[PDB]
């Protein structure tokens, strides 16, 4: 009476996350009647999973 | 976002004055997400008695 089993059990998990995000603004105004206004704004977001 | 005045004015009052603005900003956004699982079991059974 013989008897063999073999098990062979494998589990693999990876898991990966990056996430970049970057904002940039600018704004000049010089009045010497003269006026002059600028307004400007840059925003970027990312993310990945 | 830009703004500009200008006013001039000479007595002899005589007055002038124009002002000029403009605004522009534009936002745009994308989403996307996919998911794949795959799940197979295979099992072979054979017995001689
Ligand atoms: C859009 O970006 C948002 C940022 O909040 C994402 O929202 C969450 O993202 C995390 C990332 O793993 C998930 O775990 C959460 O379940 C998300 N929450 C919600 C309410 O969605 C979102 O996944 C991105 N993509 C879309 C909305 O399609």
């Amino acid at each position: 009476y013989r008897v063999l089993f073999y098990v062979d059990s494998e589990k693999l998990k990876q898991n990966d996350f990056n996430s970049v995000e970057e904002k940039k603004c600018k704004s000049s105004g010089w009045h010497f009647v003269v006026k002059f206004s600028s307004h400007g704004c840059k925003e970027l977001e990312n993310a990945l999973k | 976002k830009s703004g500009f005045s200008f006013g001039f004015k000479i007595p002899g009052i005589f007055e002038l004055g124009i002002s000029s603005q403009s605004d522009r900003g534009k936002h745009y956004i994308r989403r996307t997400k996919r998911f794949s699982h795959t799940k197979s079991v295979f099992l072979h059974a054979r017995s001689d008695l």
